[PDB]
Parts: structure tokens; C-alpha cells; sequence
RNA sequence: CCGGCGCGCG
DNA sequence: TCGCGTCTCTCTAAAATTGCAGTCCCGCGCGCCGTAGGAC
DNA sequence: GTCCTAGGACTGCAATTTTAGAGAGACGCGA
């Protein structure tokens, strides 16, 4: 509604999956951290993306 | 294609449209962007927010028709019987769209 | 299966396209189902 | 020289 | 002389359950049992 | 004896099963 042609669509896009990726890593290293398990976040960014 | 002139296309070619009917799409398709507007970004606010949605018990049966003569009795049961056989302007311009204006 | 054959033959793949095209504006231009047909 | 059922090992 | 809520359906838009489809660690060893049915 | 011989647990999702919503042609009653 703020924005129109695709500024809307992309900036939107952008800011979700930005955010979601953010939250995507932290929760699946908070379950391995109260574990003990210690994994890369290049490993997880892999299957993030 | 059976027509001669869908050679070319991919998927043939675009259907005919006259020149009167794209010209009301093109209105059409204006006034809902103006319409979309509206609510994105006080009685002058109803008044052209309806004007923008406007530019789209026998008797009752007589409008699925083109209603030959009728009106007195008896008349339009037979119709109805027999038909079965055939079976502000200034205030909205204030707005302005701004598509293409990065 | 011999009348659905002989109606898979002698489709106009086309036609079919732009006849779903219309009806999608129709239905567009006018809420579960007459999404789900806009689907189909 | 094919599949089911049962029992096991890491 | 029609007019009036309305009897009895009437057809479809919109959810609301509901019956499939799909899936469910890896690698080894051994044994047993199939292969059925009927008028001769 | 036999030799041929014909019933989990969860998720996802479209399919029935309504529920409703208005709605209308003929109408018994009625003005």
C-alpha cells in the first residue's frame, strides 16, 4: 500500500526473507547449542538459502 | 492454428479486440488504479469513493427478458409461460498516480 | 475410453486457452469456491 | 538368484 | 382488478468435516516356507 | 501321491456435506 510498481513487491520480498533467514538460523543453532552440538553457520546458511 | 494468421505466434495470435473495446479497458483499467489509491493513501471522502466504484413478484421475472408489451393481467403470466419455448469529478482529479516515477 | 480419446483428438488447445483466459477475467472482474475455480 | 513371515547383530 | 407477503421449492457461494496420498536410519548374519486344485 | 494347468501419528489437501443466502413461479387468502 506505501509503495506501488515493484518497489512494493520486491522491498516486501526483500524484508521478509531477509527476516526470515535471521530467525531461520537462529532457531535451528539454539536447538544444536542446547545440545552441545557445534555446527558451522555456513552449514545451515546452505540449507537456508 | 486453422487460421492463416496465427502463424508465428507461440500460442497463436491475440484474440480481436476492437478499438471501441480497448479504449474501455484502458478507462476501465485507470479508474481501478485511481479506486486503488484511494484507500492506500469528510463527507467529501464518501462522495468520491462511490462515484469511482460506479464507472464499472412475477413483475421481477420480466427483466430476464426484453419485456414485449405486458402490464395489464393475464399478460405476463402467458409471457412468462410461453417464453420457455425458446429454451466531485473536481475532487477525484486531486489524486494523482505516480506508476513509473521511481 | 473410446468417446474420452476421441474427445482428447479433436481439442483445440487454443480455444481451450482462451476460454479459460476469459472466464479467469470474468471471474476476476466481479470467498473459497470462486477462488478454487480460478484455480482450476 | 523371487517375495513375504519369524528370529537375531552392530 | 389486480396486489401481497409468501409455500414451496431452487440454485449456488462459502465454509466444514472427511477420505485418500505420502513418509516413516544404515549396513550384516542365520533359519523356515513356499508352488495352488480337482476328478482320477 | 500327482503332471499338467488355469488396526499408528502427523501433515497436506481436494471432495463430499452440508449451512446458508437469497430468491422466485404459482397461489390460497384476501382486499
Amino acid at each position: 500500500r506505501i509503495l506501488g510498481i515493484p518497489w512494493g513487491f520486491l522491498i516486501g520480498a526483500e524484508l521478509t526473507i531477509v527476516q526470515s533467514r535471521i530467525s531461520l538460523v537462529n532457531k535451528i543453532q539454539k536447538v544444536y547449542r542446547s545440545q552441545g552440538v557445534q555446527i558451522h553457520n555456513r552449514h545451515i546458511e546452505i540449507i537456508v538459502r | 492454428p486453422l487460421d492463416p494468421d496465427a502463424a508465428g505466434f507461440i500460442y497463436s495470435n491475440p484474440i480481436e479486440t476492437s478499438f471501441k473495446q480497448r479504449c474501455l479497458e484502458d478507462w476501465k483499467v485507470h479508474h481501478r488504479k485511481l479506486l486503488r489509491t484511494l484507500q492506500s493513501e469528510e463527507s467529501d471522502y464518501m462522495r468520491v469513493m462511490e462515484r469511482l466504484r460506479n464507472i464499472i413478484e412475477l413483475k421481477e421475472e420480466l427483466e430476464a427478458q426484453g419485456l414485449p408489451i405486458d402490464g395489464t393481467r393475464n399478460v405476463l403470466y402467458q409471457r412468462v409461460q410461453k417464453a420457455r419455448r425458446i429454451n466531485v469529478d473536481e475532487l477525484i482529479c486531486r489524486i494523482k498516480l505516480h506508476e513509473g516515477d521511481t | 475410453a473410446g468417446a474420452i480419446r476421441e474427445q482428447l483428438a479433436d481439442l483445440d488447445l487454443r480455444i481451450i486457452i482462451e476460454n479459460s483466459l476469459v472466464e479467469w477475467k470474468q471471474l476476476g472482474e466481479e470467498d473459497r469456491k470462486i477462488v478454487r475455480r480460478k484455480d482450476f
